[PDB]
């Protein structure tokens, strides 16, 4: 078996030379990321015929047929940007997206950084917790739950763990999209990503769709209009299609994320898709103790400090400096040369933060 | 050429059977590319830079754990079959790429900085020379360095010494080069950044002078961009995704941070900030040394002379003031500066200069 | 260009003690118009006082006749300063032979600051005693014993040890009855011991229940627990002990002597296991006792080392096994002909039921290395062409080659003894080891002669030997190394591949790299079983004394290692039990601050390549796994006064926050003053005359 592999390049790879290049390029022409075809006549029933590149472009008539496995050879049949006829059931949905997508199945996280934002837990434990958990309710009450919600706050704070720590008490399906990867305006990505999110949350009940940084997709940018490319023209036809036109709202929920409402269309703001907007706020005291403790286990601390004076000096921070407090505190250690963080070593590093953000 | 030739030569000359015709039958011509996916069914999708993008075949090299999408590889020009694997880095990454092996600067070198010397050092230097300090904390040492000063003394001087205590290839990327004026070179090129020293790091981050991605303002005029507001929010998700015990960092150095975007900020990821301060007269004292050392001097001049007058001037011009003292004496004709020419050579330089005047006579 | 190009051809060193030579007979050197230019620029920096740039011209064009010329008169202070930081290295090429020159001239003499340089680089045995002839103070000789001790090499063995140990009253031998047991680790191993009860850790050892799978609870129990003494397993529970049977039962109590290191008595600790009934209960009590007298020679107040040479001839089986790998270790250091006389005839016959002759061979290599000696050659020599009497199997005739690479170390012009051997029967180690022995004819490394002769055979597996020794002291051989090391992991025997990592692993704590870690990929999974196995071993000595750090991306390559089988746990414990080794925390020094290395340690690095056997084909005895406590180098720092008695003393500390007498530390810098031979780790430090300190 180990000869085996070595002289089965004398035998078979004369015909994948054949089959896998020379019967793709019949006629000067599986994952399929470019299909084309060059003067084909075929026969009105699963025909193609059809160049996917912008030069000599082809269409499909007589008739309509659908063939969403094979279409007629497979190989270079294909559709990529534009849509030609009868062409739509073989999309080209392979792509190496995987590392966007993050699904996680009933998170673990409770409270990290996120320590004293149970003011927002509140805003999230009507419009998230109930319909995931007792959905019943609100035929009783009479009204609905939102078919969004909008998270708001400061920039990289409060927009990550945060809806995670709800859904741990829905023991619902936390599926987070970053929307990095579909800033570009190739057509048909923004729009394949968000009906496949519909598709698995149509098997499993009680799932939280959540789309990181909207505002890197949003309903209309400047490539939209301007251009001649469907991406996010589309996109937003899967929000109104799936979401509020067809799919329930307490087994398939969506949630968003922005840094600022005006950069969302009007479309998507009015009532009936996105309702609540969450903002963040500064925690108190009581939750800066609660963070603070925690990091406490992690990091080599003196057990005789405490926690609810130099806190307690400082004003209201945001989440993100909380964890700076930590990392400095150890900094000023090492110039003191000690083992742990002292009572000391925590002073410093508050009053480097005051000094440099006052907050 | 003796060893070679009775070994390394006996061993392709004796035995030739395979890897010989390995490059034959699949194709003698070569055309680089880049894979689009890669499967278990021998099929994969290639494309070269002139965009021949085909569908071909795939032939048992390597196994397929070891190719990846997204790297160049070694493939055919007219079948375009896949012929082999090659090296990823001959992929365009950044349009400029600056790779400098063990630089010139040093802490010896760049004078009376050391009360700013050790506040790169801990968030640079001492993570990567002591990782276990950090370990035993349990804490996260910053990866990122704010810088405050002028080109060739504040932003340049502290970013090359560092790297030569750290044993470090010192890599620059310019600020302007991380916005391309396209949609979707902003994540693209942020992303190759720690790529390339994502594998064995032996390398440091460097970036200088960053007057446009810096700020995004509130739209894509005054100075701002829009796709600088999406770049640098990827950038984040690239700076928390990255994780080592300090190997590598990431040092920009702007003029004001007030216009960055709160999110990149990222309080604890960066817990070093560098203001650029006036010396005093040590500083010039350690600068002077250096030049000195082959420059020779009279006896009735020493350091404590040169160092009388002196205003604010960091570094950078002690050299400069002492290149017209030696021109001054080239007048003369004679090799060694002595006591008459430092006298004449100061007052051409410490005149007829500033033009403003900074004095007390407000009253 | 005429001393570059007698320099490349020559049967000698750099240097001679004869200043009146035209050096005309045999191989000529100096010209006879030459004379007059080597005496040219003496008289100008005399006066001047301008040493600092005449040297520098001696640097460049290696002219060791005029050194001894400039010392006059004037200034013999600063003239010492300007040697330490110019002579070593002024240009690419690197020359410290100029330092034997300066031995005639000095001699009665010499200088706080010279006597320093005189006892670095070269190091004759001349050269190391000229410190103590011209500083009369006892209190300085003091703090150059703790270096001695270090250094080891030409005052070791009798004559020094066992003699002046004792105590003399002289002007120019000053060595207290303490300062034997002190300096070496003899009394601080035991106080020393004491502290590591304290600061022991969570410990993984278990005794299991079946002898098969013993093997991987012995391996946890002596290694983690070294230097710990552990009265639970050893006395209550002996299932791990007395259910091991064979070459089992020897590595049993193996563990037991580790565990019992560093004790003022290693011997009435194994007595239970000594004598009982059969030479396998008796086998591994001998071998720990060794193991427990690593660091010790002569003993404290008793010599003990001395009546256990009785033992090293035995008819017994797995005693003799065990007794000459034991007490092999033990004797380290201690040169006796009666130890010689008993080996030779074993290593001669090689007779495998009694004489258990496969450690024997290294046995002469880790006790007499150091010393000089031209009969412990001789003899080898004779059996190796020849084999004489039973000697049969080819094996066993590479094994004494194998050995050969140490003896010859330091021995000069007897290195021909080696070369016979090669010209005998031909072996792949045996090619590059002619190369060399060349190395101890110069009596040293770093020529530019050498250096291009060892591009002659890359451009084979024990040629990287000489090519690390060069890299740890010059960083131009560095650079072009770790080159040449990626390309020599392909080869046909597996010798030069397992040496990589060893090699770097070794001197991975005091400059780690991360090149060779990821190397290891192909390293770990390469077509035999057995280097898989050899390579969680190797992987673990690579970590031993540090715990994660830069050893993290060490530590992904053993991820690949966990568990598959019960015969595999033994196999995936192997980096477990060595990362762990001295219960996490501890130190391999092979080095000191005098730029030289330790032929003492040196040795057992050769003899755990040429051992080891037991992780690769052909296992042998359990017994090979327990080979790197040879090496193993206490870590502790003395905190002395300026009378030199153990006290507690406030300066800065070590790596544990008290210093004290035999506290663990290691590796730190000392900026303070101290009276000769300043050396990091164990100092004696004073203050100056304006107040009393002990700082």
């Amino acid at each position: 078996l180990k000869q085996t592999e070595n002289d089965l390049k004398d035998i078979e790879a004369r015909i994948k030379e054949k089959a896998g290049v020379k019967e793709s390029d019949t006629g000067l022409a599986h994952p399929l990321q470019v299909a084309r075809c060059t003067k084909i006549i075929k026969g009105e029933d699963a025909k193609y015929v059809i160049n996917l590149k912008q030069i000599a472009k082809f269409v499909v008539g007589l008739g309509e047929r659908v063939s969403p496995t094979d279409i007629e050879e497979g190989m270079r049949v294909g559709v990529d940007r534009s849509k030609y006829n009868i062409e739509l059931p073989l999309p080209p949905r392979i792509d190496p997206s995987v590392t966007m997508m993050t699904v996680e199945e009933k998170p673990d996280v409770t409270y990290s950084d996120v320590g004293g934002c149970k003011d927002q837990i509140e805003k999230l434990r009507e419009v998230v917790e109930l319909p995931l958990l007792s959905p019943e309710r609100f035929a009783t009450l009479g009204i609905d739950p939102p078919k969004g919600i909008l998270l708001y706050g400061p920039p990289g704070t409060g927009k990550t763990l945060c809806a995670r720590a709800v859904a741990n008490r829905t023991d619902a399906t936390f599926i987070r999209v970053i929307g990095s990867e579909l800033v570009q305006k190739y057509v048909g990505e923004g729009a394949r990503m968000v009906r496949e999110l519909f598709e698995m949350a149509r098997t499993k009940k009680a799932c939280i769709i959540f789309f990181d940084e909207i505002d890197a997709v949003g309903g209309a940018r400047f490539d939209d209009g301007a251009g001649g490319d469907n991406e996010v023209q589309r996109t937003m036809l899967e929000l109104i299609t799936q979401l509020d036109g067809f799919d329930p709202r307490g087994n398939i929920k969506v949630m968003f994320a922005t840094n600022r409402p005006n950069t969302l269309d009007p479309a998507l703001l009015r009532p009936g898709r996105i309702d609540r907007k969450v903002e963040f706020s500064l925690p108190d005291l009581e939750g800066r103790a609660n963070i603070f403790r925690i990091h406490s286990k992690s990091m080599s601390v003196e057990r005789g400090i405490r926690w609810e004076l130099i806190s307690r000096l400082c004003p209201n921070s945001t989440g993100a400096e909380l964890r700076s407090v930590c990392t400095e505190a150890g900094m000023f250690a090492i110039r003191a040369r000690r083992k742990v963080a002292t009572e000391k070593d925590f002073l410093k590093a508050v009053d480097k933060v005051i000094s440099g953000y006052k907050k | 050429f003796v060893s070679n030739s009775e070994i390394l030569k006996p061993f392709e000359k004796k035995q030739e059977e395979e890897k010989k015709q390995l490059e034959e039958i699949r194709g003698n011509p070569l055309s680089i590319g880049t894979l689009e996916e890669i499967i278990d069914d021998d099929h994969a999708i290639v494309t070269s830079p002139t965009m021949p993008d085909y569908y071909v075949s795939i032939l048992s090299f390597v196994d397929k754990e070891l190719l990846e999408p997204g790297c160049s590889v070694l493939l055919h020009h007219k079948t375009m079959s896949i012929v082999g694997v090659l090296q990823d880095d001959a992929d365009p990454m950044v349009s400029v790429m600056k790779m400098d092996k063990s630089p010139t600067e040093s802490y010896s070198d760049i004078g009376g900085l050391e009360s700013q010397i050790q506040e790169i050092k801990e968030s640079v230097e001492l993570p990567l020379t002591h990782p276990e300090l950090y370990e035993e904390m349990g804490i996260k040492p910053p990866k990122g360095v704010i810088l405050y000063g002028a080109p060739g003394t504040g932003k340049t001087l502290l970013a090359k010494a560092v790297a030569n205590q750290t044993s470090a290839t010192f890599l620059r990327i310019v600020g302007s080069e991380l916005i391309q004026k396209y949609l979707g070179d902003g994540p693209r090129l942020c992303r190759q950044i720690f790529k390339v020293a994502g594998e064995n790091a032996p390398s440091i981050v460097f970036i200088d002078e960053i007057d446009a991605i810096g700020t995004k303002r509130y739209d894509s005029n005054s100075g701002g961009e829009r796709e600088i507001q999406r770049t640098m929010l990827e950038l984040l998700n690239q700076l928390d995704g990255f994780d080592d015990r300090g190997d590598v960092k990431v040092i920009m150095a702007t003029n004001k941070i007030e216009t960055l975007d709160p999110a990149l900020i990222r309080p604890g990821r960066i817990d070093r900030k560098i203001l650029f301060e006036n010396p005093d007269l040590s500083t010039k004292k350690k600068i002077l040394g250096i030049h000195t050392s082959k420059m020779n001097l009279s006896e009735d001049v020493n350091l404590e002379t040169l160092v009388t007058t002196k205003d604010d001037l960091s570094g950078a011009d002690i050299q400069a003031m002492c290149t017209e003292a030696g021109l001054l004496a080239l007048r003369e004709r004679r090799m060694q500066v002595t006591a008459e020419d430092f006298k004449q050579a100061k007052e051409r330089v410490m005149k007829n200069k500033v033009e403003e005047n900074l004095e007390g006579l407000y009253l | 260009d005429q001393v570059e190009k007698d320099a490349e051809d020559e049967t000698s060193s750099d240097g001679s003690k004869s200043d009146g030579s035209a050096a005309t007979s045999g191989f000529e050197f100096s010209k006879e118009d030459t004379l007059r230019l080597c005496l040219d620029i003496v008289p100008y920096f005399l006066k001047h006082n301008g040493e600092e740039d005449a040297v520098d011209l001696l640097l460049e064009i290696e002219s060791i006749d005029k050194l001894p010329q400039f010392v006059d008169e004037n200034t013999f202070q600063r003239v010492c300063q300007y040697m330490v930081a110019c002579v070593p290295l002024l240009p690419p090429p690197e020359d410290v032979a100029f330092l034997k020159t300066a031995y005639s001239i000095y001699l009665s003499q010499n200088e706080l600051t010279d006597a320093i340089a005189l006892a670095v680089r070269l190091g004759e045995e001349d050269m190391i005693r000229s410190v103590f002839d011209a500083t009369s103070d006892p209190v300085m000789h003091k703090q150059l014993a703790y270096i001695l001790a270090a250094q080891k090499t030409s005052f070791e063995y009798e004559g020094v040890q066992d003699i002046i140990g004792n105590g003399k009253l002289s002007e120019h031998f000053l060595y207290l009855a303490k300062e034997l047991n002190l300096t070496g680790p003899k009394v601080p191993e035991d106080i020393y011991k004491s502290h590591l009860d304290n600061s022991k850790s969570v410990f993984s050892s278990a005794g299991l229940d079946s002898a098969q799978q013993n093997l991987a609870s012995s391996f946890v129990n002596g290694f983690l627990n070294l230097g710990y003494c552990n009265d639970k397993l050893i006395v209550d529970n002996d299932n791990w002990v007395y259910k091991t049977k064979g070459d089992g039962m020897t590595s049993a109590v193996a563990s037991i002597g580790s565990i019992y290191q560093w004790n003022l008595d290693g011997l009435q600790q194994l007595d239970k296991y000594l004598y009982v009934d059969e030479p396998e209960v008796k086998a591994g009590a001998l071998l720990g006792i060794g193991i427990s007298a690593s660091g010790v020679h002569d003993g404290e107040v008793e010599p003990a080392l001395l009546l256990l040479q009785d033992y090293v001839t035995n008819p017994d089986t797995k005693i003799s096994s065990a007794a000459i790998l034991g007490l092999g270790i033990a004797f380290a250091g201690s040169k006796n002909d009666e130890v010689l006389g008993l080996l030779l005839p074993i290593a001669a016959s090689t007779d495998l039921p009694i004489e258990t002759a496969a450690m024997a061979s290294l046995a002469l290599a880790h006790v007499f290395v150091g010393t000089c000696n031209g009969d412990i050659t001789t003899s080898i020599m004779d059996n190796f062409l020849e084999r004489t009497a039973i000697e049969l199997k080819t094996d066993w005739v590479r094994f004494l080659a194998l050995a050969l690479g140490i003896l010859y170390m330091g021995q000069g012009e007897q290195v021909d003894d080696v070369l016979e051997t090669i010209s005998a029967i031909e072996h792949p180690m045996t090619s590059a080891i002619e190369v060399l022995v060349g190395s101890c004819a110069y009596t040293g490394t770093g020529d530019v002669l050498l250096i291009q002769d060892l591009l002659h055979r890359l451009t084979l597996a024990y040629a990287v030997l000489g090519i690390a020794l060069i890299a740890l002291g010059e960083d131009i051989g560095k650079e072009m190394s770790l080159r040449h090391f990626g390309h020599l992991m392909h080869y046909g025997n597996e010798h030069i591949r397992r040496m990589v990592p060893l090699a770097m692993g070794i001197v991975s704590v005091s400059d780690p790299q991360m090149k060779v870690f990821d190397t290891l990929t192909r390293f770990s999974h390469d077509a035999d079983l057995e280097v898989s196995m050899n390579s969680i071993f190797a992987m673990g000595l690579c970590g031993a004394g540090t715990n994660n750090a830069r050893l993290a991306q060490l530590l992904r390559q053993l991820a690949s290692y966990y568990s598959r089988e019960q015969d595999a746990l033994f196999i995936t414990r192997l980096a477990q039990g060595l990362l762990h080794l001295g219960k996490g925390t501890m130190t391999m020094d092979v080095f000191n601050d005098a730029h030289v290395l330790n032929k003492v340690t040196l040795a057992s690095i050769l003899t755990t390549a040429v051992g080891l056997v037991s992780p690769s084909f052909m296992l042998k005895h359990h017994q090979l796994f327990y080979m790197l406590n040879a090496g193993i180098r206490p870590k502790f720092i003395l905190a002395l006064n300026d009378e030199g008695e153990p006290i507690k003393v406030n300066v800065r500390v070590g790596q544990p926050v008290l210093l004290n007498h035999g506290e663990r530390a290691e590796l730190e810098t000392d900026e303070y003053i101290s009276y000769t031979s300043h050396i990091e780790g164990v100092v004696i430090l004073k203050k100056n005359p304006d107040y009393r300190e002990e700082e």
